[PDB]
RNA sequence: AAGAACCUUACCUGGUCUUGACAUCCACGGAAGUUUUCAGAGAUGAGAAUGUGCCUUCGGGAACCGUGAGACAGGUGCUGCAUGGCUGUCGUCAGCUCGUGUUGUGAAAUGUUGGGUUAAGUCCCGCAACGAGCGCAACCCUUAUCCUUUGUUGCCAGCGGUCCGGCCGGGAACUCAAAGGAGACUGCCAGUGAUAAACUGGAGGAAGGUGGGGAUGACGUCAAGUCAUCAUGGCCCUUACGACCAGGGCUACACACGUGCUACAAUGGCGCAUACAAAGAGAAGCGACCUCGCGAGAGCAAGCGGACCUCAUAAAGUGCGUCGUAGUCCGGAUUGGAGUCUGCAACUCGACUCCAUGAAGUCGGAAUCGCUAGUAAUCGUGGAUCAGAAUGCCACGGUGAAUAC
């Protein structure tokens, strides 16, 4: 990142819904070269996540990313001797990016039976915007703005 | 290596090639389901340094113990030395 | 380039051997075929031909040089006052020059 | 008469065969869900077909062996490409344009001495 | 009927002695199947180079062994012998049995 | 030490090999001891004959053995005298019958051995290593060898601090493989202890 | 150290030898060799039968074995601050130099600096510099596409019937094997750029900008490592610092650190069924099949110096069922009993098998490491060393990410 501005890497798409954003969050979710484990624990919670509050697959997901999603965030640019901690925009790419991350940490640390019922409660309490993903986004952009004096 | 040590490297293989190879069979055709006595087992007042499995392997020309190959015949570092050197056929430098 | 071997092997080295000899030809063109040292040198500009000049001195060469009212005399023998940045005026002085030097031994 | 083309992704070759019949798909003599059509890279296969709307019109034979079940099936989705053009070289332009055409030079790296696997280098400590 | 495998350590040297036989067994007969490449052996070494400790500096080696065969379907008769007294070999392997 | 073996890494490029038989692992190891008995004992008994390599190879259950010598006149001897005591001791040393063959080397001061043993006899006649290293490139140069290069190593001079000194002369492309180099060693047994003399010689560019 | 039970092995305790365990020379005596007994831990002594194989103007000779004296042999004994050779390292970093010329009284400088550019002292332009060398790049191996050739032990698209097995007629297509060729060169287009070098993008193409990986390590630095692989100057021992033997030790154990393996579980454990690899080794060897044993294994015994036979069923994965968040059906340490095999010999001190037992451990303080793509992570397979003894090392493939503003 030195000299070279590189390019991209292409995922194929979902194989259920085909949508590029899916792929990408199974491959988050996806531990440890297994995606075909990681594949069967997203189905199911997409799945139960539509019965419980009706919609569709795809749109219910997104609207649980759309209130976890961060739109700014803080950056240490100590350039003037001192550290500060300067609140910046967030990419679009970057956005969904932390917030499919956020979402399956918190996942992770939910204490239920399966991964598969943990996750698919985080992102129904993350449609509600109670879930602790949530939380994390809340304290991020609570963190930026106290710092808005830096820009 | 200590003229000795290699002393006894040939001294052991001429005492295995005598005694074993040929009285192999004592512990062979005799130590097995005949039907035993066992004095076919305390008649194991060989030599003890006629066992095949008692020579350590040594290098041809330097004679050390370690880092030998079966196929040369030489350590790790006699090997290496004649391999650039050519002596050994169709021997050369490995990429891949 | 003529009568040697131009068009053998790939282009890239053919176009590199037209280039560096058209570099050759251009510093080093009319005095490739004197294959000796001069015995006589004439000079446009004494400032501008400096390094020329020291040189033929070093060498003990006589030196013919044209000299603006900026130049430095005392490194020529044979000092000609005059422009040299003119077109006209160093036309004048080259064909003059060229004329006498014509007639060699006869 | 039948159009052929060979396919190859990290140690799996395939060898595909394309008839005008119908849209059946046989795979080492099995069908293409009883090999790997319902497990993981069930799409790939069809995915040439895809695009060139040519799923029922065609009927496909393969043979593939080497690797697994992934670089397989990526074999059997080049062989596919690579026949549908010697059936109509038209297609050409947007199989390549969806990147079916290029074969996928991805060998596994071999390990190299003084290092644990191709990259992964042994833990270090100064003091 | 008769079968000639012939190993050696460079492939130069081993196209040169199957052309020989494959000619001779044409002229004093005839068919020949013709020489087939079979798998290379690839036997691989890896040595220290440092007399003492360095672990991670050594060497790589290997030696690779070429193979062939030719085949000659049904002696001439003519033939046989001839495939006796043509070795020519200085450092081709060839094993003569069927 | 950093640097690759130059003939070594030549092997299967321009170089060839010094051995030219074939066996199988029962045989192979064999092979190399009896190999190295009959070098050893040939180069021990031709010290004086300026011998150059030696070249074995093992057709059909016997041994060849070429030399590569400056002088052969002096190894053939009367006739016959030298060589058939050669191939007698040979073929014992080897268990089977032995041929032995002759091959001169035109221009004995363009091969390395050697020019790297002609040096070591200097020094061991206490000859000033300078004046050895400088006699070796200049010659060697006068006959082509667009690539002479010479290096000493050790007490040199009697010192109690050892010291390397080298000296080429030409071109020595060591990284082009395709270049042909002729490399060789040599050892000096002189009353300070060991010295050690290498000799690279750069020849055509394939 | 690519593999310490004995050996290796040097180290320790005892028991032993002195021209010697290893080599040349001299004289003498005797073929060599083989089967047995006693004492001894053994080294070694004491014996007995057996055999007596090639030469000869015979103070005698050839391989071999014993005796005696000497020159000698022997040393893993010290010095890597006397050395050769080999190796690490800065660092695969882009630098390091020379001839001639010129400048300076001189140490030195210039070139090698400057404007652009590059991965690069890479290239162009300028320039008191003009050229050259070692380095960079290329030539080498491997991988990605295609073509010709050859076609068994490899293959089976089209034809025949088949025990439904490429199995057997057959076919030379295809995969493959391995020899020889083609291909990639900023080569072509557009734009920028001093019009130069070059740069950005596009087309085509399997591959695009040194496509991926490897080998390749400049002048030198660290009196870096190695006298124990080997060689070697000097020094030192010589009935001993040399040599032989048995047993022990290198495996100890209040402790501290480095590198790893297995876990703390439900993206999981267990039971049943089932799919898909690559690369290697094999004759004092790999060892089908069948029978026996719960098992490690045992007996009999094909084939294979091996595209043929054997090692040799890949595992993660996928379908069912169960466990339901517990120190548990997690974890497997430790220990008791009973065994297999290798080996003269498993006490110190081997590997594995069966039954039982079932520690710590519930994600780890300060701190700290690796990795930019078929990479990390995870899952299996093979080989060297080797009688036996890998969680180490060296290789092979399966699944396969996140992120570089
Ligand atoms: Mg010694
Ligand atoms: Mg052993
Ligand atoms: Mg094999
Ligand atoms: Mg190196
Ligand atoms: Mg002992
Ligand atoms: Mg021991
Ligand atoms: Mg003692
Ligand atoms: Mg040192
Ligand atoms: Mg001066
Ligand atoms: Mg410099
Ligand atoms: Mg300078
Ligand atoms: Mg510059
Ligand atoms: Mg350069
Ligand atoms: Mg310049
Ligand atoms: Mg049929
Ligand atoms: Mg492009
Ligand atoms: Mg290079
Ligand atoms: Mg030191
Ligand atoms: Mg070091
Ligand atoms: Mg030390
Ligand atoms: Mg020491
Ligand atoms: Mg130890
Ligand atoms: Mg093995
Ligand atoms: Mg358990
Ligand atoms: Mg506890
Ligand atoms: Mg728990
Ligand atoms: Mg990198
Ligand atoms: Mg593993
Ligand atoms: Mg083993
Ligand atoms: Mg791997």
């Amino acid at each position: 990142p030195r000299r070279r501005v590189i390019g991209q890497r292409k995922i194929l798409p979902d194989p259920k819904f085909g949508s590029e954003l899916l792929a990408k969050f199974v491959n988050i979710l996806m531990v440890d070269g297994k995606k075909s484990t990681a594949e069967s624990i997203v189905y199911s919670a997409l799945e139960t996540l539509a019965q419980r509050s009706g919609k569709s697959e795809l749109e219910a997901f997104e609207v649980a990313l759309e209130n976890v999603r961060p739109t700014v965030e803080v950056k240490s640019r100590r350039v003037g001797g001192s550290t500060y901690q300067v609140p910046v925009e967030v990419r679009p790419v970057r956005r969904n990016a932390l917030a499919m991350r956020w979402i399956v940490e918190a996942a992770r640390k939910r204490g239920d039976k399966s991964m598969a019922l943990r996750l698919a409660n985080e992102l129904s309490d993350a449609a509600e915007n109670k879930g602790t993903a949530v939380k994390k986004r809340e304290d991020v952009h609570r963190m930026a703005e106290a710092n808005k004096a830096f820009a | 290596a200590k003229q000795s040590m290699k002393a006894r490297e040939v001294k052991r293989v001429a005492l295995a090639d005598k005694y074993f190879a040929k009285r192999a069979e004592l512990k062979a055709i005799i130590s097995d389901v005949n039907a035993r006595w066992n004095a076919v087992l305390k008649l194991q007042t060989l030599p003890r340094d006629s066992s095949p499995s008692r020579q350590r392997n040594r290098c041809r020309q330097t004679g050390r113990p370690h880092g030998f190959l079966r196929k040369f015949g030489l350590s790790r570092i006699k090997v290496r030395e004649a391999a650039m050197r050519g002596e050994i056929p169709g021997l050369k430098k490995a990429s891949w | 380039s003529q009568d040697g071997t131009f068009d053998k092997l790939t282009k890239k080295e053919a176009l590199m051997r037209t280039r560096e000899l058209e570099k050759l030809e251009n510093s080093l063109g009319g005095i490739k075929d004197m294959g000796g040292l001069p015995d006589a040198l004439f000079v446009i500009d004494a400032d501008h031909e400096h390094i020329a000049i020291k040189e033929a001195n070093n060498l003990g060469i006589p030196v013919f040089a044209i000299v603006d009212t900026n130049s430095d005399p005392d490194g020529v023998d044979f000092v000609i006052p005059g422009n040299d940045d003119a077109i006209r005026a160093v036309t004048l002085y080259l064909g003059a020059v060229a004329a006498t030097v014509r007639e060699g031994r006869s | 008469n039948q159009y052929y083309g060979t396919g190859r992704r990290k140690s799996s070759a395939a060898r595909v065969f394309i008839k005008p019949g119908n849209g059946k798909i046989v795979i080492n003599q099995r069908s293409l869900e009883q090999y790997f059509g319902r497990e993981t890279a069930r799409m790939v296969v069809r995915q040439p077909l895809e695009l060139v709307d040519m799923v029922e019109k065609l009927d496909l034979y393969i043979t593939v062996k080497g690797g697994g079940i992934s670089g397989q099936a990526g074999a059997i989705r080049h062989g596919i490409t690579r026949a549908l053009m010697e059936y109509d070289e038209s297609l050409r332009s947007e199989l390549r344009k969806a990147g079916f055409v290029t074969r996928d030079a991805r060998q596994v790296e071999r390990k190299k001495v003084g290092l644990r696997k191709a990259r992964r280098r042994p833990q270090f400590s100064k003091r | 009927r008769i079968r000639i495998r012939l190993k050696a350590f460079d492939h130069r040297l081993i196209d040169q002695a199957t052309a020989e036989i494959v000619e001779t067994a044409k002229r004093t007969g005839a068919q020949v199947r013709g020489p087939i490449p079979l798998p290379t052996r690839k036997e691989r070494f890896t040595v220290l180079i440092s007399p003492h400790v360095n672990k991670d500096a050594r060497d790589q080696y290997e030696i690779r062994t070429h193979l062939r065969l030719v085949d000659i379907v049904e002696p001439t008769e003519k033939t046989v012998d001839a495939l006796m007294r043509l070795d020519l070999a200085a450092g081709v392997d060839v094993q003569i049995s069927l | 030490g950093q640097k690759v073996h130059p003939n070594g890494i030549r092997l299967g490029i321009v170089k060839p090999w010094n051995s030219t038989w074939f066996a199988n692992t029962k045989e192979f190891a064999d092979n190399l001891d009896s190999d190295f008995k009959v070098r050893q004992y040939l180069t021990k008994e031709l010290a004086k004959a300026s011998v150059s390599r030696i070249v074995i190879e093992r057709p059909a259950k016997s041994i060849r053995v070429t030399i590569h010598t400056a002088r052969p006149g002096i190894v053939i001897g009367k006739k016959g005298e030298d060589v058939e005591k050669l191939r007698k001791v040979v073929a014992d040393i080897a268990g089977v019958p032995a041929q032995i063959n002759i091959a001169e080397v035109r221009k004995p001061e363009l091969d390395a051995k050697l020019v790297a043993d002609s040096i070591t006899s200097q020094l061991e006649r206490r000859v000033m290593f300078r004046r050895a290293m400088k006699r070796a490139v200049q010659n060697a140069m006068r006959l082509g060898a667009k690539g002479i290069k010479v290096e000493v190593s050790g007490r040199l001079g009697g010192a109690e601090i050892a010291r390397t000194e080298w000296y080429r002369e030409g071109r020595v492309p060591l990284h082009t493989l395709r270049a042909d180099i002729d490399y060789n060693t040599s050892e000096a047994h002189t009353t300070y202890g060991v010295i050690g003399v290498k000799v690279w010689i750069f020849k055509g560019e394939i």
